């Protein structure tokens, strides 16, 4: 399992 | 001079030239902080004016504390320490503390007015609990967690916020127990009892179940009814409980009607919860449990901050850096509830506000 990178932020 | 000013509304900033083109940001309570671009750095940043350095024999505590731990500790998953000055020349004129921090997207209301899949929400809960062990490792709890104190960035890394109510052990049930933000409050802290390092975790539970329903998780009109909200949901504390309430506290705790409480399966149906895989430790089950184990009513009985960084839906993103990392170290200069004079204090703030930059 592996970390998330992005994070839609609108 | 070095420094400049800018009309940041009924107020105004007092910066050296090297942070330019600001623009607000927060409306807070130790002070306004604006989002400005730092040439000399290339990197977009934080800057908070800190309100009255010294008015009441209050402001201080907290704006020294800040400035104190906002040095004293350093992780990854709490907002670095970038700057601090004044544009004062000297005691007698001292009388403004500026204090420039790293600058994140946004903050977790952000986060919570949005749908996260479990590796998100999960990943973000474990960055969360990795910045209050590391205070934690050092007896320093934050008291106030809460969205308005937790930001994120477009790469999904979550960074924690504020230290004014920020303090140690807890010698008992405070002064001003209206200090910390409603809706967050612990029972422990609304009944007026005495916190523990787990008190951040009641937090954490408020929190992220906001996260889950997307609303407030324990209401409330007002200081007291906030007890009633909670109750209303996890049900009457039993007795155990009771027993540990003041005198005065225990009897209008016990008048109240008895509520049984709701199922957690009620509370949070599995619909809310990101939509489960196939994975057994990211499941609506899991992410459940946890909040079953946070959101508890006695303290004593409250999942603590390791055994939350263990549970199966945080526990697939451990690793010994983050989570066991050396605790940091505060002086010993820095007490939770020493008491000074309106100037006595005006002098440390100067004295450290100094040999900082
Ligand atoms: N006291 C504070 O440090 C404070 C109070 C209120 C609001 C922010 C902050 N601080 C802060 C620090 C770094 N990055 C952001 N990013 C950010 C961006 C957009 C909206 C936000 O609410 C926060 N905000």
């Amino acid at each position: 399992p592996k970390r998330p990178t992005t994070l839609n932020l609108f | 001079n070095n420094f400049y000013s800018v009309e940041i509304g009924d107020s105004t900033f007092t910066v050296l030239k090297r942070y330019q083109n600001l623009k607000p940001i927060g409306s807070g309570a130790q002070g306004i902080v604006c989002a400005a671009y730092d040439a000399i750095l290339e990197r977009n940043v934080a800057i908070k004016k800190l309100s009255r350095p010294f008015q009441n024999q209050t402001h201080a505590k907290r704006a020294y504390r800040e400035l104190v731990l906002m040095k004293c500790v350093n992780h990854k998953n709490i907002i670095g320490l970038l700057n601090v000055f004044t544009p004062q020349k000297s005691l007698e004129e001292f009388q403004d503390v500026y204090i420039v921090m790293e600058l994140m997207d946004a903050n977790l209301c952000q986060v919570i007015q949005m749908e996260l899949d479990h590796e998100r929400m999960s990943y973000l809960l474990y960055q969360m609990l990795c910045g209050i062990k590391h205070l934690h490792s050092a007896g320093i709890i934050h008291r106030d967690l809460k969205p308005s104190n937790i930001v994120v960035k477009s790469d999904c890394t979550l960074k924690i916020l504020d230290f004014g109510l920020a303090r140690t052990a807890g010698t008992s049930f405070m002064m001003e127990p209206e200090v910390v933000t409603r809706y967050y409050r612990a029972p422990e802290v609304i009944l007026g009892m005495g916190y523990k390092e787990n008190v951040d975790l009641w937090s954490v539970g408020c929190i992220m179940g906001e996260m889950v329903c997307h609303k407030i998780l324990f209401p409330g009109r007002d200081y007291i009814d906030q007890w009633n909200k909670v109750i209303e949901q996890l049900g009457t504390p039993c007795p155990e409980f009771m027993k540990k309430l003041q005198p005065t506290v225990r009897t209008y705790v016990e008048n109240r009607p008895k509520y049984a409480g709701y199922s957690f399966e009620k509370l949070f149906p599995d619909v809310l919860f990101p939509a489960d895989s196939e994975h057994n430790k990211l499941k609506a089950s899991q992410a459940r449990d946890l909040l079953s184990k946070m959101l508890v009513i006695d303290a004593s009985k409250r999942i603590s901050v390791d055994e939350a960084l263990q549970h199966p839906y945080i526990n697939v993103w451990y690793d010994p850096s983050e989570a066991e990392a050396p605790p940091p170290k505060i002086p010993d200069k820095q007490l939770d509830e020493r008491e000074h004079t309106i100037e006595e204090w005006k002098e440390l703030i100067y004295k450290e506000v100094m040999d900082l930059e």
